[PDB]
RNA sequence: GGAGCUGUAAGUAAGCUAUGAUCCAGAGAUUUCCGAAUGGGGGAACCCAAUAUCUUUUAUAGGAUAUUACUUUUCAGUGAAUACAUAGCUGAUUAGAGGUAGACGCAGAGAACUGAAACAUCUUAGUACCUGCAGGAAGAGAAAGAAAAUUCGAUUCCCUGAGUAGCGGCGAGCGAAACGGGAAGAGCCCAAACCAACAAGCUUGUUGGGGUUGUAGGACUCCGAUAUGGUAGUCUGUUAGUAUAGUUGAAGGAUUUGGAAAAUUCCGCUAAAGAGGGUGAAAGCCCCGUAGACGAAAUGCUGACAACACCUAGGAGGAUCCUGAGUACGGCGGAACACGAGAAAUUCCGUCGGAAUCCGCGGGGACCAUCCCGCAAGGCUAAAUACUCCCUAGUGACCGAUAGUGAACCAGUACCGUGAGGGAAAGGUGAAAAGCACCCCGGAAGGGGAGUGAAAUAGAUCCUGAAACCGUGUGCCUACA
RNA sequence: GGUAGCGGAGAAAUUCCAAACGAACUUGGAGAUAGCUGGUUCUCUCCGAAAUAGCUUUAGGGCUAGCCUCGGAAUUGAGAA
RNA sequence: AGGUGUAGUGGUAGGAGAGCGUUCUAAGGGCGUUGAAGGUCGAUCGUGAGGACGGCUGGAGCGCUUAGAAGUGAGAAUGCCGGUAUGAGUAGCGAAAGACAGGUGAGAAUCCUGUCCACCGUAUGACUAAGGUUUCCUGGGGAAGGCUCGUCCGCCCAGGGUUAGUCGGGACCUAAGCCGAGGCCGAUAGGCGUAGGCGAUGGACAACAGGUUGAUAUUCCUGUACCAGUUGUUUUUGUUUG
RNA sequence: GCUUCUAGUGAGAAAACAACUGCCCGUACCGUAAACCGACACAGGUAGUCGAGGAGAGUAUCCUAAGGUGAGCGAGCGAAC
RNA sequence: GGUGAAAUUUUAGUACCUGUGAAGAUGCAGGUUACCCGCGACAGGACGGAAAGACCCCAUGGAGCUUUACUGUAGUUUGAU
């Protein structure tokens, strides 16, 4: 799935809103980006969210 | 069934009442018994039965179990029976006098 | 369990059974092929292989049994670009893969008709549908809570609060919560400091100890006891009970009517049993039962008891250390809160920014101060609650075959449809077949006799047998209206 | 053999998609909604209308009033001719 | 309790009141094989819904009183289901040639046989794929089916029938397309796709003629072949410069 | 499939003759149809092969061959329409 | 001779004229005509049958279509991050 590898992030619906609040169905998906992680001692590309990578504690060889 | 192939039994209810017979077959499944010369009916049957004229047979049909009372055979009257362990050996004992079967 | 049995289903046939059959209950054995199917393939119930062993034939062909899907977990072995490696690859190991009960639970995703007397907010609804994950229940749960009577002390559910407070094109509508009363009740484990061991590049991981919180707790440093209590542990036995077959179980004869008695009349009797069913009509005393007493080889289930396992320390000190960060929180965009952005607290999702840390932090419905109450960013947890495809025993001022399940009957059948799917009609002879031997007309069908039966105008299209409709006989009337 | 209904296909006719296609079929939401039409089953007794006003996205709908009915209270009798 | 007097008593929508009848429940009190309910008939009673009483039929159940609860009353819904009418003995009996003799039989325009006649003949003949799925053959049958009839039938009953190394398919091949280890993509579900496969309508591939049965035949049989392979016999030549 | 080429594989090969082995599925019947698709023993629809003679260009046409058929209501009458 | 439907149908002993009437009557009024039952024919009437008019209007019905109607929105594009 297109999911964050660490933290989980996924696509869910939200709601469009106008003016008049009229209401459409709409996804909202998480900033994903392919990483090269250093997974369980082998690096491999994944999806990982920017908030994920924000603290520099995850891999980035 | 409480009477069983062979006993000596006396009709209590039906067209053939204060008769006297023994049980020619027992059919538990059916509640019924055959008894010798009791019930009898004139059955019209097709030569097909090795018979060769047919004519009208007479046989006892069943009757139903509850209409016949065993015999007492030491004392020649009907009673109810009872279940006495005589022996280790489950018999049926008379109510009316305590004879076996 | 104790005399018959070889199902519906007769019939013939051939058999079985007191050396205990049929039948009943517990436990096992067998269990072809398809189907997740899984050696490969495939238009399900078929086809075609590999490897090993065995077997058939002189031999080839033939046959038998076993093993061989995929991914996951761990281990081993081989092993690329490429040096070491890694990936890949082979084997082993380990675990999933599908179905349901058309119910109940949680979560993802999510309508519309409809209402608003139109309609876009709103409503219908977070409903229907789809999908994932379940579990016997789920979810929630051990306070960063409810409060401000001064206090309460996890959660869940019921009553009430209350159609209140509120929300709302302030329309239509939507609609709480706490307190109070009940059901049921239960609490616990981690992370960190610190200590010890090991391994590695003074820290930096693994293991074990330690520790678990708000009248702050713990580490730490002092002393002091190795007790006392508890449990939501285990195919640990033992024991009892219990479920799954059963045994036993009172008391009526005559008379009248009738085909038949249980009806009737006459006198009796039994009752810890006068629930109910059956029996040739309506039976406490004929049968099955019922009240009551009694019963278990086997296998479950439950409760104890024992065993074993697992948890369970008091008090005084604060110098220092620890107490969950990309977290809390904020901006922006959505959502959830009864609460539609609103003055909008509280909870959550996406995005970006982004704290403090006990002299701290959060909440008390914008916000600030004060006071009070709590201590988030870690997890687990019985009961009270929801539901019933099934199983056992019952109940009904529920139905009684156009009803009651669609289906009382060989019904999800026949039949319709390419398919998904739609979906019927159809119960009753008689007490017993005693289901009309034989005769007569007829090719038969069908009748007429003769019989059976209480009755056949009960003859199988069989209880009763309405009406429409069709016919036969004829009392009266009818061919100038 | 492929393309499937918020669709496909169309030398283009709203043409075809299993004998009715301006949008298939089936099941479900679902007893959609229907200010419309039709239907609504025994008896007798007492009384007995209206087809008007006002307002209405209202005009064959509705609401209040008027007119009917049942019960009740009460007054110096307030009604009618 | 009733009596007198006066007055009143048409009625849709609709309001009020009081009752009839249906099934069930409770209690009481009863009736039933000396015949319950139901059906049917009758010249019966009450102000109405309706209620009795007899005869016949029927064969087991059912009233009455008081109270209770209701799936409680049908003539209309182009209502639903069933039955049966009307139109009617009417329309129709589905594109065409038959005739007679003899037979069979209870019965024949309609079945069998014969004769002549007529019709199709790039067919109405002969094969075969699909589809159907027992309809094939033999012996019986005449309820239903057959648009009439029926002794007959593609119907019913009872038996039987499909034989291959060479035909067509598989153990051969691939096309379109489909499936798809890992893989790529995606709220879920899943979508796509590599290796690898599946998949003929195409490629490849060894026998024919005749005979035979009521029903099968390039399948059985006869004759004569072919393809792949197996065992053995003889003959040649090669044994690791093979 | 087949034919070649070496790489590899090899102790045995080949010929003649004799004897012998060769699995599964379909294989009835209808099939311009009364037995298929059309609710029907329905004037429709149903791919491919063979499809003769005279006259003829011909598979047209007419009549015929091999072969198949007389077709599932009839008998009269010989009006209108 | 055999076999044998259907649409329709409130019950029907189902005439004519003039009139009447929801304004076009086999059925009402007045008068007139007409013995009873059929068969073959024809269609003037039964406002004949068939279809809950399609034209017309209406329902704060529906659907498809259009656009500089309203409100949204896939897509496209521009900036910030
Ligand atoms: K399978
Ligand atoms: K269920
Ligand atoms: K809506
Ligand atoms: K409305
Ligand atoms: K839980
Ligand atoms: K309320
Ligand atoms: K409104
Ligand atoms: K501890
Ligand atoms: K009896
Ligand atoms: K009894
Ligand atoms: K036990
Ligand atoms: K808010
Ligand atoms: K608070
Ligand atoms: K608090
Ligand atoms: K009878
Ligand atoms: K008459
Ligand atoms: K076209
Ligand atoms: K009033
Ligand atoms: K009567
Ligand atoms: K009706
Ligand atoms: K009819
Ligand atoms: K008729
Ligand atoms: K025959
Ligand atoms: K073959
Ligand atoms: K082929
Ligand atoms: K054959
Ligand atoms: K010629
Ligand atoms: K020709
Ligand atoms: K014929
Ligand atoms: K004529
Ligand atoms: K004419
Ligand atoms: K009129
Ligand atoms: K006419
Ligand atoms: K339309
Ligand atoms: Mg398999
Ligand atoms: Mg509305
Ligand atoms: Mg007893
Ligand atoms: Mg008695
Ligand atoms: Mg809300
Ligand atoms: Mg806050
Ligand atoms: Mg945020
Ligand atoms: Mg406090
Ligand atoms: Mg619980
Ligand atoms: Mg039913
Ligand atoms: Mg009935
Ligand atoms: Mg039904
Ligand atoms: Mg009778
Ligand atoms: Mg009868
Ligand atoms: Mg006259
Ligand atoms: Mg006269
Ligand atoms: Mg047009
Ligand atoms: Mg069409
Ligand atoms: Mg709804
Ligand atoms: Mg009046
Ligand atoms: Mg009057
Ligand atoms: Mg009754
Ligand atoms: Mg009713
Ligand atoms: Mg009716
Ligand atoms: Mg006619
Ligand atoms: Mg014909
Ligand atoms: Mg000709
Ligand atoms: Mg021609
Ligand atoms: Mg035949
Ligand atoms: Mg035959
Ligand atoms: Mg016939
Ligand atoms: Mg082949
Ligand atoms: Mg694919
Ligand atoms: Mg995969
Ligand atoms: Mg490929
Ligand atoms: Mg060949
Ligand atoms: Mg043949
Ligand atoms: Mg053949
Ligand atoms: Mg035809
Ligand atoms: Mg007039
Ligand atoms: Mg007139
Ligand atoms: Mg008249
Ligand atoms: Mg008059
Ligand atoms: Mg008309
Ligand atoms: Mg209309």
């Amino acid at each position: 799935a297109k999911v964050c590898y660490f933290t989980g992030r996924k696509t869910s619906s939200g709601n469009n809103r106008s003016h008049a609040m009229n209401s459409t169905k709409r996804t909202v998906k998480p900033n994903l980006q392919k990483v090269r992680v250093l997974i369980d001692g082998k690096p491999k590309k994944v999806w990982v969210s920017t908030r994920a990578l924000k603290s520099g504690k995850i891999e980035r060889v | 069934m409480f009477v069983k192939k062979g006993d000596k039994v006396k009709v209590i209810t039906g067209k053939d009442k204060n008769k006297e017979g023994v049980v020619l077959a027992a059919f538990p499944k059916q509640d019924k018994v055959i008894v010798e010369g009791v019930n009898v009916v004139k059955k019209h049957q097709k030569p097909n039965q090795a018979a060769p004229q047919g004519g009208i047979l007479e046989v006892e049909a069943p009757i139903h179990v509850s209409n016949v009372m065993v015999i007492d055979p030491s004392n020649g009257e009907a009673t109810k029976v009872a279940f006495k362990e005589v022996d280790g050996k489950k018999v049926r004992v008379s109510k009316k006098t305590g004879e076996v079967l």
